[PDB]
C-alpha cells in the first residue's frame, strides 16, 4: 500500500523495544523486566474486545495521559462501523481461532 | 446456592447460574418501566424514580434513551453498565445503516445487544450486565412491537410487559385489563397510567415521577414522542376522573 | 480477523488509490488535487522577542507565547500546528507553567520525522517562553535548525537574501518586524507581522 | 502439618523456609523406575531397569544425537520435554558451528530448563531425572539431572526406584569403572542394576536396555537380545 | 469438589461441571425427533404461554440450512449463540465446498463449539442440546444429537431435555415402519410422544416438517391439531 | 497430633508428598469409564477393533464411532472421550496431509503419534480424557501405539484400552502370538471385545477398521464383521 | 448474616441483587473531603475544604479544583491519586473532542466520557472501582451546568449538591438555602456557608479552596478572592 | 469519468448549493445543511456514507442538530484519515446553521484543508470555470427568487440542481 | 454484455446467478471474480434468509454488494465485476441496481428474459 502504512503499524511496538534496549543497557536487565511486567498486569484489565475499552493504567504507565496523536484523532475505533460475532471476537482473544 | 453463585460461569446440581438470577434481582430493585404496544404506536410509560428538588434535569428523556429513527428503548437495573449499554444500542443500529442503509428491524438490534450481554455472562471475570431494557419499535417486517432483554440476553416480544419494581405486579394489571387488537394507543395511555397508579402508590401518579414515549407512525415516518409534563398531567387526571365517576357507580 | 479495529491512517484505498492514478493520467483525466499554502513565510530573532512574518495568514498558533508559519500543504501545517497545540496545551496543563518553545519544536520534528514527510509542514516556529526568544525551521521530514532568521515556500531566497543583508545581532522589536516585512515584500500577499515580546 | 499452607505453591515459601512442591517432585523421580549411569576414560554406559511384555514397551533410554544419549528416572512427559530440548540443543550447534555441544554446557541448559518453572505461577518442577551420558574431547561424561533445577556431574549414579542399592554398589566398585572396558563397566552398571532388582528377581536380557557412547563409539541403545552379549560374563549374584 | 471448577477429574472419573450443563439441558422444553420415509419431523413443546408474549420472538424449532434445522432444549440464550453460529460455518461450507452442506456435519461443527468451551474453566459449556434433523445432497432424512461436553451422535427417534426419558421410551415402542412409511404418521409420532410429555395437544406444540424436497416450515396450531385429533380418533377406535 | 484436609489432587500442577499428579491418573479413570478397544498388531498388519456401546434401537447403529482413518495406512481407535479424541485425530490426518505435501510420504505411525503427544501433553486446559491406539502398517512395516491422559505415547504388540482395559489386555496376553496373521488379530480383537462387551457382538455394536502391508486402512463392513462374528 | 464473599469482589452480584465493592468505593467517596457544587445564574461554585489545614504546605502545588478545558473544571471528595489520573484523562477527551468536532467539550459529553472510564473499572475483575466523586461543572450554550459522576460511573445534572463529609447535611442546609435564581454572586458565600456546616477548625484560604465557572469560563479563585468572600461571610 | 464541481452562494438566511447533473452531488444531512461531493462517484458515495454514520451517532449523543462548521470538522477528519490513498472528492457543507440560520459555505480538498468563503465557493474537478462565471454574476444581499438565477446561469455557463436552502422551506430547482 | 430493462413490475433482464426467489443479479468483467462474486453475496442474502426469517430487499442487497465489492477492489488491486442486481422488493416493487468497477450504485431501468416481479423470477 504505502511505506508508512508498517511504520506505523508497529510503530509502538519498535518503540517500547527501544525504550527497553536503552534501559538494558543503562540501567540493568531488570528495568525493562519491571516496566514489562506492570504493562503486560494492566493490559490484563479491559472488557471484552467487542466493547471499545478505557485503559487509564497503561496509558499513564507510558506517559500517554498528557500526549495526543493521529491514532486518537482520525478512524475513531470507539464508534467503530465494523464489529464482529461477541463471543468470536472473545475467542479469537483467547487463541481459540 | 452458597456455591455455584461467584464467576457466572460455575453450574450448579440443578444446571443454575446464580450470579445471573442475582443479575435479575437487581433488575427487581430499580424504575418501573411499563411498556404497552398498541395499534396507533407503541407507548413506553414509566416511574420517573429520582425526583429530587435540588436535582436537574439538562437532558431530553430521563430513562428512555432513543436508538434509531424507528427505535426507542427504555433501562430499569444498574445505571453505569445501561449508560454504556445503551450507547451501544446507537452504534448496533447505526451500522446496519451503513451497510445496507435500512433503520435496523427491531428483533436485529434487540438480539445484538443480548448476544454481548451472553458473553458477559459465557466468559468469566466479566459481570453480568445488571439491566433489562423495554424497545419499542416500529420495522418494515412487524409494524410496531415491543420487546425485552434481560441480563442473561434471554430476550421476548410483548403486548404489554413491565421491567424493574411492581413488574410482575404491573403485568399481571395488564393481563386483566388488555383487550389485543382493540388497544389503540389512546386506551394504551390509558391502562399505561392506569397500572403503573395501580403497581406503585406514588400520590396520584405525579407527573414528574412518571414519564411516556409514544414511538407512533405519522405520514410514514415513525415519531418516538415524550409525553410531556401536562400531557401525563391530563392522562393522570382523567385517570383519576374515572376513578372517582367509579367510585360514585359503587 | 476478528480482531478490535484501532484508530490512524488507514491504507487500504492506496493500491486501488494508485489504479485510479494509473488508469486517468494513461487516458488524460483528472483526479482531485492536493490543496497547497504557496505562502512566503518568515522569522527573524530580536533583543527581546520573536517576529514572524508571512504572506495572505501562515503564522498559526500554538501556545500563548509560541507561534508557527506554515509553507507546504495547507491541510497538513493546520493539521501538525492544531495537534502540536493541543499536546502543549495537555503539557502546560499539567506543568502549571505556559509550555516552551524547545517543547513544540522537538515535538513538530519528532512527529514529522514519523511520517517521513509524506505530510508538507515546512513551518517557521517562532515563540517566546521563559528561556526567552527561540526561533526553529521545523521541516516536513522532521528535520530543523535554531537559526535567528528563516524563510520558507515561494520567494524564501529573495526573502532570505534581505533578512541576511538587513538584519542586525540584537534588533529592537519594530525594526525585527520591517526586516521580516521587507522580506516577505521581496518573496512577493499582505504582510503578516505576528510579534511576539 | 503447618507446611499444608505453603506446600500446594511452587511459588510460596513457608515459615520453615523450603519450597515443599520442588521436594515433592524429587519425590517424583522414585515414581519411575531404576537408571544406572556410569563412565571410565574410554566409554560412558547407562543402563535401565524397565518395570506388559505386549503392551508398555518402555523406552527408558533415549538417545539425543550422536554424542550424547539419557536414561529416565520419573515423569514422562517431561522426560520427553526435556530430551526434545537436548536433540534441538545438538542439532543447532552442528547446524551453526559444525560440531557437538558439550555435555556439561547441555545439562547446565536443561537446568535454568527446569528453573523457570519453579520460579514461576501456572507451571510445576519437570518431575523427573535423566542420567545425561555423553563423549567430548574431554572424555567420557555422566550428568544425573533432579526433577528440581540443580543438577550434578558424576563418575557413576543411579536414580529412580530402590535406587540406593544400585548408588551403594557404584561407591564400592567406583574406582574400578575409570579404568573399565566398555563390556566391564556395562556389567559393573548391570550389577548396581541386579543390587536394586529383588533377589528373587535378576537381568534376563528383559529388563535391561544399555545406553553406551564413548571414543570412536556413538550412543547405542542395545535393547532385548542386544544387551545378552554384555549378560554373556555377568554371573553370581553372589 | 471437583464441580467447582469445569476442567478437573475425580477419581470416579467425571467432569461433574460439564453434566450440571447437561443438567441444565434436563431442565429443558421436551424436544421431539423422528427421521421416517423421506421426512424428517422436529415436534417441540410450547412449555409457558405468558398471555402478552408474541410467540415469534421465542421458537425452539429453528433452521440452520436449505437441508438442515434443529430443534433445541436446554438454556436460551446459549442456544441463540450456538444457532447463530452454526448457520455461520453453515455458510463457510456451503461457500468453499460448493455443497448444500451435510445434516451431521454442521452436528459436528456445534459439538466442536461446545467442546471449545469445555476446555476452560474461564468460560461454561452452552448448557443446550439439538435435535439437529434434516438432509444431504443426495437427499437422507437424518435426526442427531449434540450435548454441552460436546460430542454429536446419529438418531433414528429422539426426545432430549424436559421429559426426555418418558418420551423416549414412547419411541422405543411407537417409532416403526409402518409408523414412517408417511409423513403424516411421523407428525403424529411426535405429536404423541408429546401427549406423553406435556398434557394439552395442539395448544403447547410447535412441530417443523422438513422433507427431501421441502425445508423447515413451521406449522400452524390448527394443521398440528388435525393430527392431534386424528390420533384421538385412533385412541376412539382403539 | 491433628488430621488436616491437603488436596494435590484438585490441581494438574500439584504433587503429592510421594509425587502424583491425581488428575493425569482421575482421566485415566475417565479413560476406564469409555468403551473397550482392542487393537493387534502383527506381521501382516495391525487391526483396530472396538465395542459402539450402542443402547437403544433409536440410535443409529449405521453411523460410524470409535474408529477414524487418519491417511492411507494409519488409523486410531478412540476410547475414553470422543470430544477429545476429535481434536487429536485431526492434529494426527492435517499433521500426515502435510507429510504428504511437503516430502510426497504418508508419515510413519511414530512420528503421528510424536504429533499428537504435541497437541497433547499441554494442559485444553486439563488432562486429554481419551485414549488413542494408533494402528497403522507404514514404511517401516505394522505398527500399534497406545496413547494416555499424561500426553505421551507408547508402541505396542497387542494392547487393550478403555473400559475392560486391562480385562481384555490379560485375554491378549494369552491369544496374541508374535507369529499373529492379520486374520487372527481381526478375529481375536473381536470375540474377545465380544467376552467383554455385556451384550452379544454383532456387526451394528462394533468399529473395526484394519490395514495390510497390501490392503491399506478400511472400515470392516457389516457383512465382514457378521462373518468373523459368525465364525467368533 | 457476614455475606462477606460477595463484598470482596466487584464481580458478583448478591443474593438479593447489590453490587457492594461499588458502595465502599462510594464509602471511599463518603470519607472524603468536603466539596459544595452550586449551579447558580452567572455560573457554577466548587467551594471545597483543603485536606490540608497545616504551617507547612506549597500553596502553588495542589488544587481541588482543576480546569479540563478554558470553560470546564471540577472538584472531587475521595482519593487524590485517583483523582488526579481521572483528570489527566478528562483534559485529554476533551482536546481529542477538540481535533474531531473542533467544538469545546460540552459538559454534559465530557461527563459521560470520565464516567465511562468509572464503568469500565467496576465491571472487569483484578481492578478496582475508583474512590472518588466528580462535580464536573463548566459553562456552554449560554447556560450553567453541573454534574456528579461516580465510582459507579451514574452521572447526574445538579442546580445545588454536595459530597464528602457532613454531606448529606450540606444538601439539607442547601435545599433550605438554594434558590432557582440564586445568582453567582450569592451562590459563593452559600457554598462557603455549605462548607461551615461540614467543617472542623476556622476557615480561611488556607483551609478552604473555592473554584468557579462563568460565561467567560473556569478558574480557581485566589487566595485573596476565597478570604474576602469569607470576610463577606 | 464525469467529475464535476459544484457552487453555492451566500443570501438573506438562504443559501443555493447548486450541483450538476448528467452522478449524486446533493446529500442532506442537518435540517437546512447539506454537503456537495464531487470527484470521483465511487469515493464520493463512500465518504458521504461514513460521514452520515458518524454524524447519526454524534446527533442521538448531543441532543442538537450539527452545525454546518461542526459537520465540515468531520468531512475533513473523516478526509484526513486518507491523508495517504485519499477518497477521491471535494466535498463543500452549503447550508444555514440549525439554529442562527446564517448562510456558511465551505470547500475542503481530498486530504481535507476545509476553507470558509463569505460570498460563494466551488468545489471538485471543473470548480474554476464556473467560479469565474458566479462572480460576474454574483450580488452582495440575494432573496432567494433572484439567488436561483445566478447561480444556475453561473453553473451552466462554467441541467444542474439548485438547491435553495431557506429558513422557512428549503426549495430545490433541477433544470 | 449484461442487459437491464426496468418495468412497472417487469424487469427483463439478460447477459445471470439469482441471489433470491425474486432477485436475480448479472456478473460479467474479469471472468471468474464474475460469477466468484455472484455466488458469494447470492449466499450472503441466503445467510441473512436463514438467520432473520426474511432476506434482503434488492435495495439492502445492493447496498450491501457495494461494501463487498469496494473492500474487493481495496485488496485485490483487479478485483473487477461489473453488475447489475435486477430486484423485485415485497415492500416497494422493482428494481435494476447497475454497479460500476470500482462499486458504484445506480438504480438504472436503462443498465435470458429472467422477469423479477412479485410472483418471483421468470426466465
Amino acid at each position: 500500500s504505502h511505506p508508512l502504512e508498517l511504520s506505523e503499524k508497529n510503530f509502538q511496538l519498535n518503540q517500547d523495544k527501544m525504550n527497553f534496549s536503552t534501559l538494558r543497557n543503562i540501567q540493568g536487565l531488570f528495568a525493562p523486566l519491571k516496566l514489562q511486567m506492570e504493562f503486560k498486569a494492566v493490559q490484563q484489565v479491559q472488557r471484552l474486545p467487542f466493547l471499545s475499552s478505557s485503559n487509564l493504567s497503561l496509558d499513564v504507565l507510558r506517559g500517554n495521559d498528557e500526549t495526543i496523536g493521529f491514532e486518537d484523532i482520525l478512524n475513531d475505533p470507539s464508534q467503530s462501523e465494523v464489529m464482529g460475532e461477541p463471543h468470536l471476537m472473545v475467542e479469537y482473544k483467547l487463541g481459540l481461532l | 446456592s452458597r456455591r455455584y453463585d461467584s464467576r457466572t460461569t460455575i453450574f450448579s446440581p440443578e444446571g443454575r447460574l446464580y450470579q445471573v438470577e442475582y443479575a435479575m434481582e437487581a433488575i427487581g430493585h430499580a424504575g418501573t418501566c411499563l411498556g404497552i404496544l398498541a395499534n396507533d404506536g407503541v407507548l413506553l410509560a414509566a416511574e420517573r424514580r429520582n425526583i429530587h428538588k435540588l436535582l436537574d434535569e439538562v437532558f431530553f428523556s430521563e430513562k428512555i434513551y432513543k436508538l434509531n429513527e424507528d427505535m426507542a428503548c427504555s433501562v430499569a437495573g444498574i445505571t453505569s453498565d445501561a449508560n454504556v449499554l445503551t450507547n451501544e444500542l446507537r452504534l448496533i443500529a447505526q451500522r446496519y445503516l451503513l451497510q445496507y442503509q435500512e433503520p435496523i428491524p427491531c428483533e436485529q438490534l434487540v438480539t445484538a445487544l443480548c448476544d454481548i450481554k451472553q458473553a458477559y455472562t459465557q466468559f468469566g471475570g466479566k459481570r453480568p450486565f445488571g439491566v433489562s431494557l423495554l424497545y419499542i419499535g416500529w420495522d418494515k417486517h412487524y409494524g410496531f412491537q415491543l420487546y425485552q432483554s434481560d441480563p442473561s440476553g434471554n430476550y421476548g416480544g410483548w403486548k404489554a410487559t413491565c421491567i424493574g419494581n411492581n413488574s410482575a405486579a404491573a403485568v399481571s394489571m395488564l393481563k386483566q385489563d388488555y383487550k389485543e387488537g382493540e388497544m389503540t394507543l389512546k386506551s394504551a395511555l390509558a391502562l399505561a397510567i392506569k397500572v403503573l397508579n395501580k403497581t406503585m402508590d406514588v400520590s396520584k401518579l405525579s407527573a414528574e415521577k412518571v414519564e411516556i414515549a409514544t414511538l407512533t407512525r405519522e405520514n410514514g415516518k415513525t415519531v418516538i414522542r415524550v409525553l410531556k409534563q401536562k400531557e401525563v398531567e391530563q392522562l393522570i387526571k382523567k385517570h383519576e376522573e374515572e376513578e372517582a365517576k367509579a367510585e360514585r357507580e359503587k | 480477523v476478528y480482531a478490535p479495529p484501532v484508530g490512524g491512517f488507514s491504507f487500504d484505498n492506496c493500491r486501488r488509490n494508485a489504479v485510479l492514478e494509473a488508469d486517468f493520467a494513461k487516458r488524460g483525466y483528472k483526479l482531485p488535487k492536493v490543496r497547497k499554502t504557496g505562502t512566503t513565510i518568515a522569522g527573524v530573532v530580536y533583543k527581546d522577542g520573536i517576529v514572524l512574518g508571512a504572506d495572505t495568514s501562515k503564522i498559526h498558533f500554538i501556545s500563548p507565547n509560541i507561534y508557527c508559519c506554515g509553507a507546504g500543504t495547507a491541510a497538513d501545517t493546520d493539521m501538525t500546528t492544531q495537534l502540536i497545540s493541543s499536546n502543549l496545551e495537555l503539557h502546560s496543563l499539567s506543568t502549571g507553567r505556559l509550555p516552551r518553545v524547545v517543547t513544540a519544536n522537538r515535538m513538530l520534528k519528532q512527529m514529522l520525522f514519523r511520517y517521513q514527510g509524506y505530510i508538507g509542514a515546512a513551518l517557521v516556529l517562532g515563540g517566546v517562553d521563559v528561556t526567552g526568544p527561540h526561533l526553529y525551521s521545523i521541516y516536513p521530514h522532521g528535520s530543523t535548525d535554531k537559526l535567528p532568521y528563516v524563510t520558507m515556500g515561494s520567494g524564501s531566497l529573495a526573502a532570505m537574501a534581505v533578512f541576511e543583508d538587513k538584519f542586525r545581532p540584537d534588533m529592537e522589536e519594530e525594526e525585527a518586524k520591517n526586516l521580516v516585512s521587507e522580506a516577505i515584500a521581496a518573496g512577493i500577499s499582505n504582510i503578516d507581522l505576528c510579534v511576539i515580546s | 502439618m503447618f507446611r499444608n499452607q505453603y506446600d500446594n505453591d511452587v511459588t510460596v515459601w513457608s515459615p520453615q523456609g523450603r519450597i515443599h512442591q520442588i521436594e515433592y517432585a524429587m519425590e517424583a523421580v522414585k515414581q519411575g523406575s531404576a537408571t544406572v549411569g556410569l563412565k571410565s576414560k574410554t566409554h560412558a554406559v547407562l543402563v535401565a531397569l524397565k518395570r506388559s511384555e505386549l503392551a508398555a514397551h518402555q523406552k527408558k533410554i533415549l538417545h539425543v544425537d550422536n554424542h550424547i544419549g539419557i536414561s529416565i528416572a520419573g515423569l514422562t512427559a517431561d522426560a520427553r520435554l526435556l530430551c526434545n530440548f537436548m536433540r534441538q540443543e545438538c542439532l543447532d550447534s552442528r547446524f551453526v558451528f559444525d560440531r557437538p555441544l558439550p555435555v556439561s554446557r547441555l545439562v547446565s541448559l536443561i537446568g535454568s530448563k527446569t528453573q523457570i518453572p519453579t520460579q514461576r505461577y501456572g507451571r510445576r518442577p519437570y518431575g523427573v531425572g535423566l542420567l545425561i551420558a555423553g563423549y567430548d574431547d574431554m572424555g567420557p561424561h555422566i550428568f544425573q539431572t533432579c526433577p528440581s533445577a540443580n543438577y550434578f556431574d558424576c563418575r557413576a549414579m543411579s536414580i529412580g526406584a530402590r535406587s540406593q542399592s544400585a548408588r551403594t554398589y557404584l561407591e564400592r566398585h567406583m574406582s574400578e569403572f575409570m579404568e573399565c572396558n566398555l563390556n566391564e563397566l556395562v556389567k559393573h552398571g548391570l550389577r548396581a542394576l541386579r543390587e536394586t532388582l529383588p533377589a528373587e528377581q535378576d537381568l534376563t536380557t528383559k529388563n535391561v536396555s544399555i545406553g553406551i557412547v564413548g571414543k570412536d563409539l556413538e550412543f547405542t541403545i542395545y535393547d532385548d537380545d542386544d544387551v545378552s552379549p554384555f549378560l554373556e560374563g555377568l554371573e553370581e549374584r553372589p | 469438589s471437583y464441580d467447582r471448577a469445569i476442567t478437573v477429574f475425580s477419581p470416579d472419573g467425571h467432569l461433574f461441571q460439564v453434566e450440571y450443563a447437561q443438567e441444565a439441558v434436563k431442565k429443558g422444553s421436551t424436544a421431539v425427533g423422528v427421521r421416517g420415509r423421506d421426512i424428517v419431523v422436529l415436534g417441540v413443546e410450547k412449555k409457558s404461554v405468558a398471555k402478552l408474549q408474541d410467540e415469534r420472538t421465542v421458537r425452539k424449532i429453528c433452521a440452520l440450512d436449505d437441508n438442515v434445522c434443529m430443534a433445541f432444549a436446554g438454556l436460551t440464550a446459549d442456544a441463540r449463540i450456538v444457532i447463530n453460529r452454526a448457520r455461520v460455518e453453515c455458510q463457510s461450507h456451503r461457500l468453499t465446498v460448493e455443497d448444500p452442506v451435510t445434516v451431521e456435519y454442521i452436528t459436528r461443527y456445534i459439538a466442536s463449539l461446545k467442546q471449545r468451551y469445555t476446555q476452560s474453566n474461564g468460560r461454561r459449556p452452552f448448557g443446550i442440546s439439538a435435535l439437529i434433523v434434516g438432509f444431504d445432497f443426495d437427499g437422507t432424512p437424518r435426526l442427531y444429537q449434540t450435548d454441552p461436553s460436546g460430542t454429536y451422535h446419529a438418531w433414528k427417534a429422539n426426545a432430549i431435555g424436559r421429559g426426555a426419558k418418558s418420551v423416549r421410551e414412547f419411541l422405543e415402542k411407537n417409532y416403526t415402519d409402518e409408523a414412517i412409511e408417511t409423513d403424516d404418521l411421523t407428525i403424529k409420532l411426535v405429536i404423541k410422544a408429546l401427549l406423553e410429555v406435556v398434557q394439552s395437544g395442539g395448544k403447547n406444540i410447535e412441530l417443523a416438517v422438513m422433507r427431501r424436497d421441502q425445508s423447515l416450515k413451521i406449522l400452524n396450531p390448527e394443521e398440528i391439531e388435525k393430527y392431534v385429533a386424528e390420533i384421538e380418533k385412533e385412541k376412539e377406535e382403539n | 497430633m491433628f488430621l488436616t484436609r491437603s488436596e494435590y489432587d484438585r490441581g494438574v500442577n500439584t504433587f503429592s508428598p510421594e509425587g502424583r499428579l491425581f488428575q493425569v491418573e482421575y482421566a485415566i479413570e475417565a479413560i476406564k469409564l469409555g468403551s473397550t478397544a482392542i487393537g493387534i498388531q502383527t506381521s501382516e498388519g495391525v487391526c483396530l477393533a472396538v465395542e459402539k456401546r450402542i443402547t437403544s434401537p433409536l440410535m443409529e447403529p449405521s453411523s460410524i464411532e470409535k474408529i477414524v482413518e487418519i491417511d492411507a495406512h494409519i488409523g486410531c481407535a478412540m476410547s475414553g472421550l470422543i470430544a477429545d479424541a476429535k481434536t487429536l485425530i485431526d492434529k494426527a490426518r492435517v499433521e500426515t496431509q502435510n507429510h504428504w505435501f511437503t516430502y510426497n510420504e504418508t508419515m510413519t505411525v511414530e512420528s503421528v503419534t510424536q504429533a499428537v503427544s504435541n497437541l497433547a501433553l499441554q494442559f485444553m486446559s486439563r488432562p486429554f480424557g481419551v485414549a488413542l491406539l494408533f494402528g497403522g502398517v507404514d514404511e517401516k512395516g505394522p505398527q500399534l501405539f497406545h496413547m494416555d491422559p499424561s500426553g505421551t505415547f507408547v508402541q505396542c504388540d497387542a494392547r487393550a484400552i478403555g473400559s475392560a482395559s486391562e480385562g481384555a489386555q490379560s485375554s491378549l496376553q494369552e491369544v496374541y502370538h508374535k507369529s499373529m496373521t492379520l486374520k487372527e488379530a481381526i478375529k481375536s480383537s473381536l470375540i474377545i471385545l465380544k467376552q467383554v462387551m455385556e451384550e452379544k457382538l454383532n456387526a451394528t455394536n462394533i468399529e473395526l477398521a484394519t490395514v495390510q502391508p497390501g490392503q491399506n486402512f478400511h472400515m470392516f463392513t457389516k457383512e465382514e464383521l457378521e462373518e468373523v462374528i459368525k465364525d467368533i | 448474616m457476614a455475606e462477606r464473599g460477595y463484598s470482596f469482589s466487584l464481580t458478583t452480584f448478591s443474593p438479593s441483587g447489590k453490587l457492594v465493592q461499588i458502595e465502599y468505593a462510594l464509602a471511599a467517596v463518603a470519607g472524603g473531603a468536603p466539596s459544595v457544587g452550586i449551579k447558580a445564574a452567572n455560573g457554577v461554585v466548587l467551594a471545597t475544604e483543603k485536606k490540608q489545614k497545616s504551617i507547612l504546605y506549597d500553596e502553588r502545588s495542589v488544587h481541588k479544583v482543576e480546569p479540563i478545558t478554558k470553560h470546564i473544571g471540577l472538584v472531587y471528595s475521595g482519593m487524590g491519586p485517583d483523582y488526579r489520573v481521572l483528570v489527566h484523562r478528562a483534559r485529554k477527551l476533551a482536546q481529542q473532542y477538540y481535533l474531531v468536532y473542533q467544538e469545546p467539550i460540552p459538559t454534559a459529553q465530557l461527563v459521560q466520557r470520565v464516567a465511562s472510564v468509572m464503568q469500565e473499572y467496576t465491571q472487569s475483575g483484578g481492578v478496582r472501582p475508583f474512590g472518588v466523586s466528580l462535580l464536573i461543572c463548566g459553562w456552554n450554550e449560554g447556560r450553567p451546568y453541573l454534574f456528579q459522576s461516580d465510582p459507579s460511573g451514574a452521572y447526574f445534572a445538579w442546580k445545588a449538591t454536595a459530597m464528602g463529609k457532613n454531606y448529606v447535611n450540606g444538601k439539607t442546609f442547601l435545599e433550605k438555602r438554594y434558590n432557582e435564581d440564586l445568582e453567582l454572586e450569592d451562590a459563593i458565600h452559600t457554598a462557603i456557608l455549605t462548607l461551615k456546616e461540614s467543617f472542623e477548625g476556622q476557615m480561611t484560604e488556607d483551609n478552604i479552596e473555592v473554584g468557579i465557572c462563568n460565561e467567560a469560563g473556569f478558574r480557581r479563585l485566589t487566595p485573596t478572592e476565597v478570604k474576602d468572600y469569607l470576610a463577606a461571610i | 469519468y464525469n467529475g464535476g464541481a459544484v457552487m453555492a452562494m451566500k443570501g438573506k438566511n438562504c443559501v443555493a448549493i447548486a450541483a450538476d447533473r448528467r452522478f449524486q452531488k446533493i446529500f442532506p444531512m442537518g435540517d437546512r445543511l447539506y454537503i456537495g461531493l464531487a470527484g470521483l462517484a465511487t469515493d464520493v458515495q463512500t465518504v458521504a456514507q461514513r460521514l452520515k454514520f458518524r454524524l447519526n451517532l454524534y446527533e442521538l449523543k448531543e441532543g442538537r442538530q450539527i452545525k454546518p462548521y461542526t459537520l465540515m470538522s468531520m468531512v475533513a477528519n473523516l478526509l484526513y484519515e486518507k491523508r495517504f490513498g485519499p477518497y477521491y472528492t471535494e466535498p463543500v457543507i452549503a447550508g444555514l446553521d440549525p439554529k442562527t440560520f446564517k448562510p456558511f459555505i465551505c470547500s475542503l480538498d481530498l486530504i481535507g484543508c476545509p476553507m470558509v468563503t463569505d460570498d460563494f465557493v466551488v468545489s471538485g474537478t471543473c470548480a474554476e470555470q464556473m467560479y469565474g462565471m458566479c462572480e460576474s454574476l454574483w450580488e452582495p444581499n440575494m432573496d432567494p427568487d433572484h439567488l436561483f438565477e445566478t447561480i444556475s446561469q453561473a453553473m451552466l455557463n462554467a441541467g444542474v440542481i439548485v438547491h435553495i436552502i431557506e429558513k422557512d422551506k428549503i426549495t430545490t430547482r433541477t433544470l | 454484455y449484461l442487459i437491464g430493462i426496468q418495468g412497472p413490475d417487469y424487469v427483463l433482464v439478460a447477459s445471470m446467478f439469482k441471489m433470491s426467489e425474486k432477485i436475480l443479479l448479472l456478473c460479467v468483467g474479469e471472468a471468474g471474480d464474475t460469477v466468484q462474486f455472484a455466488e458469494y453475496i447470492q449466499k450472503n442474502v441466503q445467510l441473512y434468509k436463514m438467520r432473520n426469517g426474511y432476506e434482503l430487499s434488492p435495495t439492502a442487497a445492493a447496498n450491501f454488494t457495494r461494501r463487498n465489492l469496494a473492500d474487493c477492489l481495496r485488496s485485490r488491486t483487479p478485483y473487477h465485476v461489473n453488475l447489475l442486481l435486477a430486484g423485485y422488493d415485497e415492500h416497494e416493487g422493482p428494481a435494476l441496481y447497475y454497479m460500476d468497477y470500482l462499486a458504484a450504485l445506480a438504480k438504472a431501468p436503462f443498465a435470458s428474459v429472467r422477469i423479477i416481479d412479485k410472483n418471483g423470477i421468470h426466465d
